[PDB]
């Protein structure tokens, strides 16, 4: 009745709490599913803190730094939430450094141009919210109510950076051409956020029978395609997809075949970035050594 | 044109120390002092935002981005302390609390200005400096009383800047014009409040004030040192290379 | 348009590297590397401007200039071995290697190209690349085979460029179809002559040439490291503020 | 007869050489001024070093590298005629970072466009050329001779940072306004690398009587004054200085008064650079320490 139980409040939907039982396996996964969520939120600052000196205006500049400061603040969120779960944020924060688990794979790609900034503010953060609303309704409460919080703050966010593109799409024809280059090289790394297919996605049996992850990464991602591709229209723009389409008879659009080979070098360290994130990283946590030591020591008279 | 150059000068300091914040996105000694920079980057830029709008409305042309993205190094007015590298964290420390102390001293007389808009900046300002002045006042002395190593590291950057401090203090003819009208501060009489507040800070964490005269000057009247040009070289191109454009 | 854009990579190349060299100007270990690295930089500027001139001149407008200063990081046709920082000296010296080794294998090849100016480019290049050549194996076995401290940031050096060596070996549809006119040097034959040069060099060093499989390509249509952006930024700058004129 | 035999030949000029009989003061005086000398070459690396990676031009920024190559040059060949008087290179280099020798007071001025590059190419190497030529009869050979080697080198690149300040001085407004802004703030740093009034200069008498000096520093400065103002009207330029004028009666360009309180702490090492150019090279040689031994270590197998 112990397990028993445990179906039952997720089958009618209550959510699961810190101090209440659970399989170990479903406890395990979800360290390492929202450990990861916290990696992104991190790493993902990187990329963007490359455009802050250099960002074209005050007040895109202005949006951007509150941007990574929120960036920021949802990862420490997102540790909270992790660490009801048992495990210490040192602990799975030493594991990202040494790259036994994940972070998003999106921001293994470089910031190249400003419009890149707008780009991922669209894009990147929109894959990201249809992501993290569809995983509002998670079996697990302190994540499900992460994420409600996060949504309702990173959707702000997510309009400045649509915003952002529209002044380009509307501006000079040197400015639109920046963001079609942008759109370019993000648009499949995009997609690739939503994880492998269905056909190959191991943790998926699991994650939706205890209703961790409550569609599928195909599902999503098609979501994903449908919410965007009128977006991208208005803005006078395109895909780089010549398979794309829409389908009358399934009312979807009907997208091109994902790179395979790339999204497992990806997610395999051998992307571009991938090291000089790492490294990145790496680097802050080493430097920043004598200053920890020093606050701690301090702490103590 | 006095009262505007005197406007430019306050946003000066604040831009270009907020730039210098911005560097130090994502490589933080831990990420909440990550999110500290970026929240005081973010203040510094907002100032800066303020003073630069009210620059280009004195003068009747242009505006905080033609003011920050189309002025060559030799009419940028920041003081020389803002410029300086980042260094490891105490060289930021130490400069963002010579900075502090300077700003919670400022604008706590400047908000008293018979210049309406530069009492009103200033008044939101002051709430954003104490809290400046809380974070670094705090870090210089968890630095300065941690580990022999930390100790050594941020007496050391206490040194390496503190001979740009005598800027802070230095009133030239339109500082004096503009502070026998009640606008401006005379810097000569922050002295007292600047010290008071950074000489027992220094003490309370068993480090000693430089002895050393500080005597370098000149961020103001636009002779700055080398730093400020490739600075501004990364801060333009975007804008350089597309002038006159909607962002 | 293909030769054109074929120039332009090795161009491009010697422009990134050269500006990199810039930066030690003053701040070498000692006197001799300084006017070494001056030298050498020089020298790679010098081969610069031949195939941008060279390039203007395929194309039939612009120069030199026009072509250093007006072109964007997307636009950019360097190897991304050449735009990586500078790091210690060991970082700066393996890059270097790395690179001389390549210049000898391709310029001692491109003398012979049926285009008579790249030959021409590569015959005068060629003398100066041996002795960077020289240079660069000089330094690899003076820090491998010095101090344990030296052989180990050197090997730390090798191993954190390696990932880029993939790129001097990778030929593109350009590479191929200028190679078949026997204009291009298919860089996959260089291959053979680069490796038979480090191995060497490297395990004379007493180090080891790294296990780990090189994958970073992409310099060569665009595609750039986050560190152009900020070197063009710098370089550009000035052309970008004032525009068409002479200097 | 050993203080007199020199007495003659430095009177009927006969060159001085490595291996004579010279007073020990006059050895220990020219130790300090040659030495100087390089230190100064070395020094002068830092202003113009940074702005190679900036300079407008490829070939503009060619000619700069050759320069700082050439200075470099310069720098070695004036510590070998140094050593030739019993000192030692590494030793008086150190003396050089400790600050308890000098260098050029000029470098410890900053450069802040690129006009200042055309502008120390004109006139700062204009005034070191002038110093130099009154050098290339000094009583001592290894001096005079690398005095002529070198004025022979330096002169090409002086008349190329002079055709760098034509280029401005007939380009755009903006151009015109930027080398006028140079000359202002270099004019009367360049004065002042002629050293202290006649007034006021201890090493003068010993110098001008073992003819170690040719002219006084008035006087060449007056020289410098003479053969440059010329120079300036022709571009269509001013100086700062209210007071100059030419004066028929005596034939001379009279000047206004050099401001010595300025001089003094330049010297002194309160100028603008001073403390950062020292900073450069002492980190420049600490950093570089690992690699000087590791060649050391190397030449031992
Ligand atoms: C932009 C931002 O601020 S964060 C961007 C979005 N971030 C996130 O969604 C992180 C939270 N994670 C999730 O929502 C889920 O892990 C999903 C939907 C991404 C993937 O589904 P899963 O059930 O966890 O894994 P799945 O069985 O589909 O794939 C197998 C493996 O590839 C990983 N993977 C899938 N997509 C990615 C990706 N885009 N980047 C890195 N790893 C990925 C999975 O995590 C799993 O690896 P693991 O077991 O070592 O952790
Ligand atoms: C740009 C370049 O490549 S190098 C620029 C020019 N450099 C040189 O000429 C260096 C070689 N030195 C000389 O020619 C001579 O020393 C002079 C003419 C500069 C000065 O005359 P001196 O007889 O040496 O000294 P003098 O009695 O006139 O002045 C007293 C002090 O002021 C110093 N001094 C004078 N001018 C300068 C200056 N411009 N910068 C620094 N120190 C100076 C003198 O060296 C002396 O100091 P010291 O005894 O500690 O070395």
């Amino acid at each position: 009745t112990q397990e028993e139980r445990f179906e039952q409040r997720i089958a009618q939907e209550t959510a699961i709490e810190p101090q209440d039982w659970m399989p170990d396996a479903y406890r395990k996964t979800l360290i390492r599913q929202i450990g990861q969520h916290a990696h992104s939120e991190i790493v993902g600052m990187l990329p963007e803190g490359n455009w802050i000196t250099r960002a074209p205006t005050l007040r895109r500049k202005a949006i951007l730094l509150a941007k990574v400061q929120d960036e920021a603040g949802h990862g420490l969120y997102l540790y909270s939430a992790a660490e009801t779960l048992g495990c210490a944020r040192e602990d799975i924060y030493q594991k990202m450094l040494d790259g036994r688990m994940k972070y998003s794979s999106i921001f293994n790609y470089p910031t190249l141009s400003w419009a890149d900034i707008g780009v991922i503010g669209w894009l990147v953060d929109g894959a990201a919210i249809v992501n993290q609303v569809a995983l509002c309704r998670t079996s697990y409460g302190p994540y499900a109510r992460a994420m409600v919080k996060i949504c309702k703050e990173e959707s702000f966010h997510q309009r400045q950076g649509f915003e952002a593109c529209m002044a380009l799409a509307q501006g000079s024809e040197a400015q639109k051409q920046m963001l079609q280059d942008a759109i370019n090289r993000f648009w499949w790394p995009a997609l690739m956020m939503f994880g492998p297919n269905d056909d190959n996605s191991p943790n998926s049996a699991r994650s939706l029978t205890w209703k961790i992850k409550r569609f599928t990464n195909d599902e999503l991602r098609q979501r994903f395609v449908d919410n965007t591709v009128p977006q991208v229209e208005m803005l006078g723009m395109t895909v780089p997809d010549p398979d794309l389409h829409f389908d009358t008879e399934s009312g979807h659009y009907r997208f091109g075949e994902i790179d395979w080979q790339e999204f497992n070098e990806v997610i395999n360290g051998r992307g571009i970035c991938n090291q000089e994130r790492l490294d990145a990283k790496r680097k802050a946590w080493e430097e920043g050594t004598w200053v920890r030591e020093a606050a701690l020591a301090h702490a103590q008279k | 044109n006095q009262l505007t150059a005197y406007t430019l000068r306050l946003g000066d300091n604040c831009l270009v120390l907020s730039q210098r914040l911005g560097e130090w996105c994502g490589h933080a000694p831990e990420l909440e002092i990550d999110l500290a920079l970026a929240n005081i980057g973010l203040d510094l830029l907002g100032q800066a935002r303020n003073f630069l709008s009210y620059a280009a409305e004195l003068a009747g042309e242009g505006d905080e981005d033609t003011l920050a993205f189309t002025r060559d190094e030799r009419q940028f007015s920041n003081l020389l302390l803002v410029e300086q590298p980042n260094g490891n964290f105490a060289d930021t420390i130490a400069r963002q609390y010579f900075i502090d102390a300077w700003h919670v001293a400022l604008f706590t007389r400047l908000m008293e200005s018979r210049d309406p808009q530069l009492a009103a900046i200033s008044a939101k300002a002051i709430k954003e400096a104490r809290y400046h002045l809380r974070f670094s006042r705090g870090w210089l002395e968890r630095l300065g009383n941690g580990t022999d190593v930390s100790g050594q590291k941020m007496q050391q950057a206490i040194n390496k800047l503190w001979r740009f401090t005598a800027e802070l203090f230095d009133a030239d003819e339109i500082d004096i014009a503009l502070s026998e009208e009640g606008i401006a501060v005379d810097p000569r009489t922050l002295r007292a409040a600047w010290e008071a507040e950074v000489f027992a800070g220094i003490n309370e964490a068993t480090l000693n004030v430089p002895q050393e005269q500080a005597y370098r000057t000149g961020g103001k009247k636009g002779l700055h040192t080398e730093h400020l040009g490739p600075m501004l070289a990364e801060m333009q191109y975007l804008q350089r290379v597309l002038p006159g454009q909607q962002w």
